[PDB]
């Protein structure tokens, strides 16, 4: 049930980003922000490992 | 804010087992010195020599 949630959402999400629609000025936002959060985990989790 | 604080927790972790590596390191240092100074003494002040400074 899980994979196929994750199938319609990855669906949802290709045919979402698939046309530049109204909500992507804050959709871009969102993700830079998340990318950002990831990069400084990525980093925290090596400096940790080490 | 859980993992950066995990890590200002391993910081301050990375002190203290560093410094008592360096107190178990002079343990191990000195409990040589004083095997070595047991083992050379072995041989006491022998029995005739009590009888005479005495």
């Amino acid at each position: 049930k899980l994979a196929l949630d994750r199938m319609r959402l990855s669906t949802a999400l290709k045919k979402n980003l698939e046309k530049i629609s109204r909500q992507s000025s804050v959709l871009m936002d969102n993700m830079k922000h998340l990318l950002e959060l990831n990069k400084l985990i990525m980093k925290s989790q090596q400096e940790s490992w080490d | 804010s859980t993992k950066e604080s995990k890590n200002e927790k391993l910081k301050e972790d990375l002190e203290r087992e560093q410094r008592w590596l360096d107190e178990q390191q002079q343990i191990m240092e000195s409990l040589n010195v004083l095997h070595s100074e047991l083992k050379n003494k072995v041989e006491t002040f022998s029995e005739s020599r009590i009888f005479n400074e005495l």
